[PDB]
């Protein structure tokens, strides 16, 4: 079964040429209800759901190692960009997909990989990103990844503007090929949705 | 647990010797213990 | 009268990996709960097995490559976990603190082609006792091997079996041994159809009863 | 064994697919809380200093293990070296309080004191590395072990006790230029 | 022979904290009895929960007084043990001989204006993530509060609760943190009612789940 | 009882160790322990 | 209080040979099985009794020949582990590290003549007690002695006996002792016929009671 | 086991003290053994 379809919220995301999902370091969340919230947390059904970002154009003069990220959460205009400027502390999983669309015409490989903690890799260090939660994108079999993480970090709940425990990474294994009857390069975007999403302490209003 | 190899019981209380866990797992483990082995398709042996 | 005991000379002094441990001093600490914490690892070979890395090639590249349709050989590397191919690895990140190991190291091919290109590889575990590798298919087919083509399955797994006099080999290699002491690995393509720009992605993981025994600290520091 | 790399799913092929035998592995050694369990030198000291295993050195057998992890949790042994008594304050003590006797002081005791400290602080688990800020690159200040003191501290030893660890992260060794292999002294009976 | 033993070197020196005892060396001494002595208490916390003391405003005054009747901030103070208001409280003396501290704080205001006097307050709980605590009530309404009027009950109590990162906090504040790390308590005037040089007393005590940890030695000796 | 955690006995008899009480309690524990919670009056909640 | 001990003089010092073990440093090594390994030999007294290893006649020979047919000495010796004799025997190079012995040393003869070589010895153990050995078989025959001739079986053993006063005997030969304090073994010959340039290979071994006691390290080095 | 005379236990786990051996005989005890004593033919004594 090549065909997955993913639901969050009222927003569906349907792809034909998936393999499967890969769920990293556990396959549920740790208590959202533990002693710093003081049982005031609740939860924000309404924010998980997709939003999207382009992440970058893979085209044939990327070499092997060439790294694109995307630290989580990012910028968002909506309901969960809300949360973060209403309320003091969060915590949220996250439900992945990453699609580089071409053309089976078209060689070439990416390793799509989450990463707790993001620092700069040197690129001896490249060679062993797949000791993190990922999945590779190659052509001639899939167009799409898909990764599915929990919360995680030394504090139970965070606050987003001074850390972001998460970070989408996205590099080429093996450069883009091209033929006569090839795309000519790929845009890699990525269909983000954060799951379980918790907040507590609610701010006061800017006016 | 670990790199001790005393017969004998420690001469102190656990509650000194060492911080003591609360409540409110081995994942690797799993994952490997998981790995598929063997082949795939069709053996002519 | 008390006790009488004989202090013993010799015994005593501190060592730094004894199994003994320490008297304490501030008591009835309670932690925060960390129950369920994810992505708990308790032995380091359940992640080398789980998680294979990738082999560095000329140029630093995790493939080989090759642009005739003709058979050659793309690698050749020593089975050692010292050798030049493995030196990114987190398998020889690991081994370089044991003195020891024994068991299967297992290698993956990933074929990264367009859906037109066609290959068919072969590779080959030679033991120590000849001067130089064999260069081609047919020499090395007298070897312990496995030939494959491409196809829906990109990926193909083989074992790199444990062949030695002694039970344990060594982890690091001396300055003394000029052919590798535990042989060759070498990776042919055996023909192609098409496939002069694709790639072979090769990484490695540690097998079922592959083992690391013996724990130092070597590095300078 | 043939299969969909793409995945990324674990795969372990064995020697049986053309007729060997996989034999028995005994690994206690790569066991987490065995190997980190050995005392390693801190080596940058001052008189006052504050416990942070981040100043073990990154190549070391423990340094380098701890670095290959993402979070950790652990107890601790130190063996310390020092001219004067040791004073140790936890985790999120004034400075000031370093001067104090009420404190866990010991007295100089030749050739050194070993004492065992339970972890002190605020978090559930610590970090060897953390994306972002604290304040209101670097570790947050509240990632350590708490403080000692002394007239001198000439050395200081520690010792991960019932180490956990979690999310593996890179871990490597000594780059090759060699073309085949790096090749060292091995030790060799002397004649 | 006799029991060999191993003097073991890092070990025996005198910790302050240790947890053995001394030898004795004057034995039976029997003491007169004091049974049922009053006034026993076993737990620093239960005095602390029991006995509230008195915040330290503007002047040295334990109370808050406004004489226009429009709504105004009366008070606002950062959630620290070490905050300027708290520096004459019992629970800030007790708190500074732990490095770390959870749970409930509990405020308690106390109204003593005349019959005649009314007045409707509201107290807030600003967490920390804003530059500036909030100026006015309706600003400061999106935030956990609490509003009442006063009459014949001349008290009310409210819990500041726990809501941090990490599972404890620090009692001390650090040179560095410019804002504070918990945020703040605002206590706002609604309006009033001929209580122009009426006042409200506050004070404070530990909730029921407040735990101080980790014993520390800090002041200058 | 106090900062003592040796998981074995005293060496010494307690008439030695300690002075010994005769006889002919914890006031702050029932005030703590009786306080009032809750609210007072009518909820709406 | 703690526990008082006497830390006792005298006491503590280490000894060679003590009977105590060392503190461990690196645990949990498996080693590589030898399940079955052959030849092995737990008590060096059981190779000394099965494996009879050669003495030393003039000139380096492990036997002994005569060209007359008249019947003579063909050798004597000292029954001690230090005699000429014996002194490439592994017999005696397991003894030199023992103080002492007691019971039966075996010796083995061997003819090894052409089958129309035939001859008729004898063996005598002749007691301290006497100023020289007798030079004749007439007169040996009051000792304790075996007669054989040569034939099919070309193998004769006979056990010297522990004849002694004291229950023990020392290996090694003090400077003062002049004639042999355990007395000598005398072979013969009897008669042969047509046994001129053949042999009689000699070998000793330990007999069922052979027993060394009280280890020492005596040699030079 | 060898030149050892404690009575009492060690302090340590066997698993520290020594090497653990594993498995997948007393060669010259048996060649001793088997050895002929006696004599070989007809006595008469």
């Amino acid at each position: 079964d090549r065909i997955l379809t993913t639901r969050n919220g009222h927003t569906t995301s349907t792809t034909q040429s998936s393999v499967g999902v890969t769920y990293g370091y556990s396959t549920q969340e740790d208590h959202v209800s533990g002693p710093n919230t003081s049982g005031l947390e609740t939860r924000v059904v309404q924010a998980e759901r997709f939003f999207k970002k382009h992440l970058f154009d893979w085209t044939p003069d990327k070499a092997f190692g060439h790294l694109e990220k995307l630290e989580l959460p990012t910028d968002h205009k909506g309901v969960y960009g809300h949360l973060v400027d209403s309320f003091a502390y969060m915590r949220n999983g996250w439900d992945v997909e990453v699609s580089a669309v071409g053309n089976q015409f078209n060689g070439g490989c990416l390793l799509v990989a989450m990463v707790p903690e993001w620092k700069e890799f040197t690129p001896r260090e490249k060679y062993q990103l797949t000791l993190f939660p990922h999945q590779f994108i190659s052509p001639r079999t899939n167009m799409t990844a898909h990764i599915v993480v929990p919360y995680l970090g030394v504090n139970r709940y965070d606050q987003y503007k001074k850390h972001k425990p998460w970070t989408l990474v996205v590099m080429v294994v093996s450069p883009l090929t091209t033929n006569t009857v090839s795309a000519g390069q790929i845009k890699v975007y990525a269909n983000i949705a954060p799951t379980h999403v918790h907040v507590a302490g609610e701010l006061p209003s800017k006016e | 647990s670990g790199n001790t190899g005393s017969i004998i019981n420690n001469y102190y209380m656990q509650q000194y010797q060492n911080s003591m866990d609360t409540q409110l797992n081995d994942w690797f483990s799993k994952l490997a213990s998981s790995a598929f082995s063997g082949l795939f398709g069709a053996l002519l042996a | 009268g008390i006790v009488p005991v004989a202090c013993s000379d010799g015994y005593g002094g501190l060592v730094t990996t004894d199994p003994k441990t320490a008297d304490p001093v501030y008591g009835m600490v309670y932690n925060p709960p960390r129950t369920n914490y994810p992505g708990r690892f308790t032995n380091l070979l359940d992640v080398a097995e789980a998680c294979p890395t990738f082999l560095c090639f000329d140029e630093g590249k995790p493939y080989v490559v090759t642009r005739t349709d003709e058979q050659r050989l793309l690698a050749k590397f020593d089975v050692s976990l010292a050798a030049k191919h493995m030196s990114n690895t987190y398998l020889s990140g690991i081994a370089q603190y044991y003195a020891q190991y024994s068991g299967t190291i297992n290698l993956h091919f990933m074929f990264t082609g367009s859906t037109d290109s066609k290959a068919r590889y072969m590779v080959a575990y030679v033991p120590p006792g000849v001067e130089t590798p064999p260069d081609t298919p047919e020499k090395a087919a007298h070897c312990i091997h496995a030939e494959w083509d491409t196809g829906l399955n990109s990926k193909f797994t083989f074992s790199i079996p444990y062949v030695s006099a002694a039970d344990y080999a060594y982890t690091a290699s001396d300055v003394a041994e000029t052919t590798n002491v535990q042989g060759w690995v070498c990776i042919y393509q055996i023909t192609h159809g098409k496939a002069e720009q694709d790639t072979l992605v090769v990484s490695v993981s540690a097998g079922k009863d592959f083992e690391l025994r013996l724990p130092i600290d070597p590095r300078s520091q | 064994t043939t299969t969909t790399g793409e995945s990324a799913d674990p795969v372990t092929t064995t020697v049986e697919n053309y007729g060997g035998e996989t034999q028995v592995q005994r690994r206690q050694h790569t066991d987490v809380t065995f190997i980190m369990d050995r005392f390693v030198k801190i080596q940058n000291l001052n008189p006052t200093h504050v416990i942070d295993l981040m100043q073990t050195h990154q190549h070391g057998l423990v340094g380098a293990l701890l670095r290959a992890a993402t979070y950790y949790f652990s107890d601790l042994e130190i063996v310390v070296r020092h001219d004067g008594n040791l004073t140790w304050v936890p985790n999120g003590a004034p400075e000031a309080a370093l001067s104090n006797t009420g404190n866990p002081t010991a007295y100089l005791k030749a050739p050194f004191t070993r004492l065992a400290l339970p972890y002190t602080a605020p978090h559930r688990v610590l970090a060897t590395v953390y994306n972002g800020t604290s304040k209101y690159a670097q570790l947050p200040a509240s990632f350590n072990f708490g403080a000692i003191q002394a007239t001198t501290i000439h050395e200081l030893l520690v010792r991960m006790k019932r180490a956990e660890l979690y999310c593996p992260r890179p871990l490597l060794a000594v780059e090759v230029s060699s073309q085949d292999r790096h090749k060292q002294k091995i030790i060799a009976p002397a004649k």
